C-alpha cells in the first residue's frame, strides 16, 4: 500500500481547492446581485480566423446597441433569442439569463391554478372517459415505465362532439385530477387585428409550455377556426394553423406538455390533424341519453335538498334531444328558483318548470 | 494468512481508489468556473458600420445610435476586413477594433439554425429499397423518410411550408417563388421539401374566387420555372400530399415527378421490419409470434403502427403488469386497428 | 383492377403452347384494350407483370425452334406507342419498363450468341435507335447494347463505330448517379482509343475521366491496373509531364498487392516523376515525399 499513499496529498489538494473556492465563489453574489436593466438578445455565430469564434448581438431597452461576445456560466437553455438577461451598469455582461413575456395580455390568458369540480360529477361515460383519464394520470406519474416499455404519450387528443355536453368543464373537471396548472385559450383569440399575431399566440403557448413546468393546456372552439379553405381569413389561420401543425410535426423533442383540444362540430375536418403528436385520440362524445343526463343531473343535483320522491320518468321524457350542459342549467335555474317557491325542499314541477324556463 | 491479505490489501486499496472520481471530476467544473470569471473581464465592447474610407490606416465608421466617428486600425488586425462594407466592431476606450461582425437577418437564423440529430433513422425507415411525389395511401410515415433523410444530412434544412404562400396582401407570391428558388439557383447544394401540398393543390375545377386564382397563379410560376424556361437538373423537390385524387393532374405530368413512392406497407418484410425498429424498446413475455401481427395488418399506416402497438402497451399496463403478452398485441391491434378501418374513411 | 387481366394470362399461357403468331395476331386486340383500360396506379402491376411475360413468352415459343424474325422485328419495331397514343393520361409507372428493357435484353441475350447472323444486325441496329428514342432511362441496358456490340466490332475490324459508342457515352453517363457501372464502363473511353489515337478525343475523355472521383465508392480489385491503363495513353500523347501527377499516387498499390512486383515498377518509376519535375516549386517538396522509406535506398539507383 506505499504506492497508493501519495492519494493522501491528492485529497489534501482537492479539500484545499473547496476550502479557497469559497471567496471566488463568493464574490458571485455581489458581482451577480442584481441586473439594474433589460436587455434584449439576438443570437449570431461568430468566426475569428484556441482562438475560436464566438459572439452575440446586444439590444438594450433604450434604442442602444453594443457589442459583447457569448459569455457567462454553463449554459443549457440559453442562447436562444430572448429577453430578460443579466447585465451589469457598464459592463455589458451577461451573467443570468431568464426567459420574459411582455404582452401580457397573452401571458395573463387565463391563470388557473387548479378547479374545483372533479370527474366523480358526471355519470355514464367511463366507457369513454376512463381511457383519457388513464391518458392524464399515466403519464404523469408512470414516467418511469416509460422506458422500459419505449412509450411515448400522445400530444394531440380531439374531444369532439356536439355543443354544450360539457366538453369543457369536464376536460377540466378530469384537469383537476391532472393536478398541473390549467390554462385555457379560445379559438377566436387567434384572430387578431395585426399581422402575425397568430405566431406569437402559438410560440407563445409553446413558450410557456416549453419553458415552465408541467401544466395543461386545453383549448376549445378549434372548429370554428379549423376551415380549409380552398383572400380569406381561414387562410390566414391556415398560416397559424399550419404553423402550429409544424410544431406538432417538425419537433421530436415535442414529448413535453401535452395540448389539448375541443371541437364542438366536425363538420369541417382538417385531413392533416392526423399524426402521433396530431389529434390521434378520437374518442366520439356523443350526445348523452336521457338516462346519463339523468345522471349527470343527479351528481350535479346531489347537494341540493331533492325530494326522494323521483322517478326520473317524467324528467327523462322531457328531456328530448338534450345535452349536459343545457340539464346543468336546468340544474342551476332549479337552484334559482327554488329559492323563492317558498318550499326549502326541491319539488319535482321545478325540472319541467326549469326545461320549459330556459328553453 | 500471507495470501490473503494482498488480496484484502488489494480491497482496501479499491475501496481507497474508488472515491477520487467523485471530486476529480466536478473539480474540473470548478476551476471552470474561474476559468469563465476570468473570460468575462472582457467588457465595454461597441459597434458600427464603415461608409466610406479616406485613409488606409483610419478611416470613418458609422454607430448604430447614429452620431458617427472616425477610428485607427489595430496592430493585429490587417487590411482584408478593414475594407468598406463590412460591419465591425468599436471600443469605448481609444476606438480600438478588436474584430469585426458579420451580417445577418430574422429569418435567416431560422433557415440556418434549424438542425434535426439522428443517423439511424435514415436506416429505420423499414423495407424501402426532378421530383419526388409523396402521396397519402393507407400508409404514413412520409415525415418520418423526409425528416429520416433531412436527420442525416440533406445538406441544409431549407424546409418549404406550404403555408408560406399565403401572402395576405396583393397576391405578388412571385417575389417568394424567384427569391427563394432564385436562393436554390445561387446555392449549389439545395433539397426543398413540399409538405401537406394538398392545400395549395386546388384543381380549379369551377370558377375559382381570387384566393383561388392567386395560388394557382403560383402554380403557373411552378409551371414557368419547372417545364417552362429554366431547368432544374440539380435542385430536387419532394412533393409530399395526403389525398393522391386531388393533386393538379396538370402538375402531375412525368416531366416534374418522374417516380411515384407509394408510403405502405405492401411487403411482409416491410411490415415485419418497421415492427421492429417500433418494437426495438419493448419489453414483452418470452412467447414472441409476430407473423400473426404482421399477416393481420393489411394496408395500415406506419407511424399510426406505432400508435397502435403503443396503445396495446396502454391496454397491457391498465393492469400495471410489468410483462406484456402478445394476446393483448394480437387482439388490441385487431380491435384497435378495426377502429382505424372504421375513422379510415 | 387486374383481376381480369390475370385470368387471361394464366389461362393464356396454358391454351397458348403450339398455336401460330396468328392467334397472336387475334390477341392483339385481347391486350390493346387490355393495356387501355386499368387506370389504377398500383393494382395493374401485376397485370403489366403477367401478359407481357404472355406475349414474350409466345415470343419464346416463336423463337423456339423455327425463326425468320422478320415479322418478330417488324411487330416491336412498328407497334412500340400504340396502346400510348390514345391514352392521354399517362400514369408516369416507369417501374415495369424497367422490367420490359431488361427482360428484352435478357432475352435477346439467350438470343445473341449464336443463331443466325442475318435478323442479330437489323435487331442491333433498330434498339441502338431506340436508345436515342428512348431519353429516359437508368442507363444501364442503352449502354450494354451497345458495349457488347462494340465488343463485336472490336474483332469485326470495323472502328467506325468508335464516334458512335464514343458519343454516346456522354449521354449514358450524364444524368444519372452510377458508382459501380460507371468505371466499369467508363474503360470503353480509352478502350478503342488505340485504334483511333486522336489526340482532341482524349483532351476531351482524360478531362471527363477524372471529373470527380478519387478513392472510394469504386471498388474493382485492380482499380489500380485501370489506372496505369488509363494514365499510359497521356503518357503516349504527352512527353514527359503526364506522369508527374500519377506517379506520385501509385504509392498505395505495393499496399493493396503483393510487394515483390512492385520493386521493377513502382520503386522503378518512383524516381522517373521527380526527374521529369518542373525545376521551379514541384523538386524542392516532391524529393521529400520519397525521403524517409526504407525501399529507396535498397535500389541501387539511389545514388543516382
Amino acid at each position: 500500500k506505499i504506492m497508493k499513499s501519495e492519494v493522501l496529498r491528492v485529497t489534501h489538494e482537492l479539500q484545499a481547492m473547496k476550502d479557497k473556492i469559497k471567496e471566488n465563489s463568493e464574490k458571485i453574489k455581489v458581482n451577480k446581485t442584481l441586473p439594474y436593466l433589460v436587455s434584449n438578445v439576438i443570437e449570431l455565430l461568430d468566426v475569428d480566423p484556441q482562438r475560436k469564434g464566438k459572439c452575440a448581438v446586444i439590444k438594450t431597452s433604450t434604442r442602444q446597441t453594443y457589442f459583447l461576445p457569448v459569455i457567462g456560466l454553463v449554459d443549457a437553455e440559453k442562447l436562444k433569442p430572448g429577453d430578460l438577461v443579466g447585465v451589469n451598469k457598464d459592463s455589458y455582461l451577461i451573467l443570468e439569463t431568464l426567459p420574459t413575456e411582455y404582452d401580457s395580455r397573452v401571458k395573463a390568458m387565463e391563470v388557473d391554478e387548479r378547479p374545483t369540480e372533479q370527474y366523480s360529477d358526471i355519470g355514464g361515460l367511463d366507457k369513454q372517459i376512463q381511457e383519457l383519464v388513464e391518458a392524464i394520470v399515466l403519464p404523469m406519474n408512470h414516467k418511469e415505465k416509460f422506458e422500459n416499455l419505449g412509450i411515448q404519450p400522445p400530444k394531440g387528443v380531439l374531444m369532439y362532439g356536439p355543443p354544450g355536453t360539457g366538453k369543457t368543464l369536464l376536460a377540466r373537471a378530469c384537469a383537476a385530477q391532472t393536478k398541473a396548472t390549467f390554462l385555457k385559450l379560445a379559438g377566436p383569440q387567434l384572430v387578431q387585428m395585426f399581422i402575425g399575431d397568430g405566431a406569437k399566440l402559438v410560440r407563445d403557448a409553446f413558450a410557456l409550455a416549453k419553458e415552465k413546468a408541467p401544466s395543461i393546456i386545453f383549448i376549445d372552439e378549434l372548429d370554428a377556426i379549423g376551415t380549409k379553405r380552398f383572400k380569406a381569413g381561414d387562410r390566414e389561420v391556415q398560416r397559424t394553423m399550419l404553423e402550429l401543425l409544424n410544431q406538432l410535426d417538425g419537433f421530436q423533442p415535442n414529448t413535453q406538455v401535452k395540448v389539448i383540444a375541443a371541437t364542438n362540430r366536425v363538420d369541417i375536418l382538417d385531413p392533416a390533424l392526423l399524426r402521433s403528436g396530431r389529434l390521434d385520440r378520437k374518442i366520439e362524445f356523443p350526445m348523452p341519453n336521457e338516462e346519463a343526463r339523468a345522471r349527470i343531473m343527479q351528481i350535479h343535483s346531489r347537494k341540493m335538498n331533492v325530494s326522494p320522491d323521483v322517478n326520473y320518468e317524467e324528467l327523462a321524457r322531457c328531456t328530448d334531444d338534450f345535452n349536459g350542459a343545457q340539464c346543468k342549467a336546468v340544474c342551476v335555474e332549479a337552484g334559482m328558483i327554488a329559492l323563492r317557491r317558498g318550499a326549502t325542499e326541491l319539488t319535482h314541477e321545478d325540472y319541467m318548470e326549469g326545461i320549459l324556463e330556459v328553453q | 494468512d500471507y495470501r490473503k491479505k494482498l488480496l484484502e490489501h488489494k480491497e482496501i486499496d479499491g475501496r481507497l481508489k474508488e472515491l477520487r472520481e467523485q471530486l476529480k471530476e466536478l473539480t474540473k467544473q470548478y476551476e471552470k468556473s474561474e476559468n469563465d470569471l476570468k473570460a468575462l473581464q472582457s467588457v465595454g465592447q461597441i459597434v458600427g458600420e464603415v461608409l466610406k474610407q479616406l485613409t488606409e490606416e483610419k478611416f470613418i465608421v458609422k454607430a448604430t445610435n447614429g452620431p458617427r466617428y472616425v477610428v485607427g486600425c489595430r496592430r493585429q488586425l490587417d487590411k482584408s476586413k478593414l475594407k468598406p462594407g463590412t460591419r465591425v466592431a468599436l471600443d469605448m476606450t481609444t476606438l480600438t477594433i478588436m474584430r469585426y461582425l458579420p451580417r445577418e437577418v430574422d429569418p435567416l437564423v431560422y433557415n440556418m439554425s434549424h438542425e434535426d440529430p439522428g443517423n439511424v433513422s435514415y436506416s429505420e425507415i423499414g423495407g424501402l429499397s426532378k421530383g419526388c411525389l409523396l402521396y397519402g395511401p393507407p400508409g404514413t410515415g412520409k415525415t418520418l423518410l423526409a425528416r429520416a433523410v433531412a436527420s442525416q444530412l440533406d445538406c441544409n434544412f431549407l424546409k418549404v411550408v406550404s403555408s408560406s404562400i399565403v401572402d395576405k396582401y396583393i397576391g405578388e407570391s412571385a417575389r417568394l417563388i424567384r427569391e427563394m428558388f432564385n436562393y436554390a439557383r445561387d446555392h449549389q447544394p439545395c433539397i426543398i421539401f413540399m409538405d401537406e401540398i394538398d392545400a395549395i393543390g386546388g384543381r380549379r375545377f369551377s370558377e375559382g374566387t381570387s384566393a383561388d386564382r392567386e395560388i394557382q397563379r403560383t402554380l403557373m410560376e411552378l409551371l414557368n420555372q419547372m417545364d417552362g424556361f429554366d431547368t432544374l437538373h440539380r435542385v430536387k423537390m419532394i412533393m409530399a400530399t395526403n389525398r393522391p385524387d386531388t393533386l393538379d393532374p396538370a402538375l402531375l405530368r412525368p416531366g416534374r415527378l418522374d417516380r411515384k413512392i407509394h408510403i405502405d406497407l405492401p411487403n411482409e418484410q416491410a411490415r415485419l421490419d418497421i415492427l421492429k425498429i417500433h418494437a426495438g424498446p419493448i419489453t414483452k413475455h418470452g412467447e414472441i409470434d409476430y407473423e400473426a401481427i404482421v399477416k393481420l395488418s393489411d394496408g395500415f399506416n406506419g407511424a399510426d403502427l406505432r400508435n397502435v402497438c403503443t396503445e396495446a402497451g396502454m391496454f397491457a399496463i391498465r393492469a400495471d403488469h410489468d410483462f406484456v403478452v402478445q394476446e393483448d398485441f394480437m387482439k388490441a391491434v385487431r380491435k384497435v386497428a378495426d377502429s382505424k378501418k372504421l375513422e379510415s374513411k | 383492377m387486374a383481376d381480369g387481366g390475370s385470368e387471361r394470362a394464366d389461362g393464356r399461357i396454358v391454351k397458348m403452347e403450339v398455336d401460330y403468331s396468328a392467334t397472336v395476331d387475334q390477341r392483339l386486340p385481347e391486350c390493346a384494350k387490355l393495356a387501355k383500360e386499368g387506370r389504377l396506379q398500383e393494382v395493374i402491376e401485376t397485370l403489366l407483370s403477367l401478359e407481357k411475360q404472355t406475349r414474350t413468352a409466345s415470343d419464346m415459343v416463336s423463337t423456339s425452334r423455327i425463326l425468320v424474325a422478320v415479322v418478330k422485328m417488324c411487330y416491336e419495331a412498328k407497334e412500340w406507342d400504340l396502346l400510348n397514343e390514345n391514352i392521354m393520361l399517362l400514369s408516369k409507372r416507369r417501374s415495369q419498363l424497367k422490367q420490359a428493357v431488361a427482360k428484352m435484353v435478357q432475352q435477346c441475350c439467350t438470343y445473341v450468341e449464336e443463331i443466325t447472323d442475318l435478323p442479330i444486325k437489323l435487331r442491333l441496329i433498330d434498339t441502338l435507335r431506340m436508345v436515342t428514342e428512348g431519353k429516359i432511362y437508368v442507363e444501364i441496358e442503352r449502354a450494354r447494347l451497345t458495349k457488347t456490340l462494340a465488343t463485336i466490332k472490336e474483332q469485326n475490324g470495323d472502328v467506325k463505330e468508335a464516334a458512335s459508342i464514343l458519343q454516346e457515352l456522354q449521354v449514358e453517363t450524364y444524368g444519372s448517379m452510377e458508382k459501380k457501372e460507371r468505371v466499369e464502363f467508363i474503360l470503353e473511353q480509352m478502350r478503342l482509343c488505340l485504334a483511333v489515337k486522336d489526340y482532341i478525343r482524349t483532351q476531351i475523355i482524360s478531362k471527363k475521366i477524372n471529373t470527380k472521383f478519387f478513392q472510394e465508392e469504386n471498388t474493382e480489385k485492380l482499380k489500380l491496373k485501370y489506372y496505369n491503363l488509363m494514365i499510359q495513353l497521356d503518357q503516349h500523347e504527352g512527353s514527359y509531364l503526364s506522369i508527374c501527377k500519377h506517379y506520385r499516387a501509385i504509392y498505395d498499390t505495393p499496399c493493396i498487392q503483393a510487394e515483390s512486383e512492385k520493386w521493377q515498377q513502382a520503386l522503378k518509376s518512383v524516381v522517373l516523376y521527380v526527374i521529369l519535375a518542373p525545376f521551379d516549386n514541384e523538386q524542392s517538396d516532391l524529393v521529400h515525399r520519397i525521403s524517409g522509406d526504407k525501399k529507396l535506398e535498397e535500389i541501387p539507383k539511389y545514388k543516382d
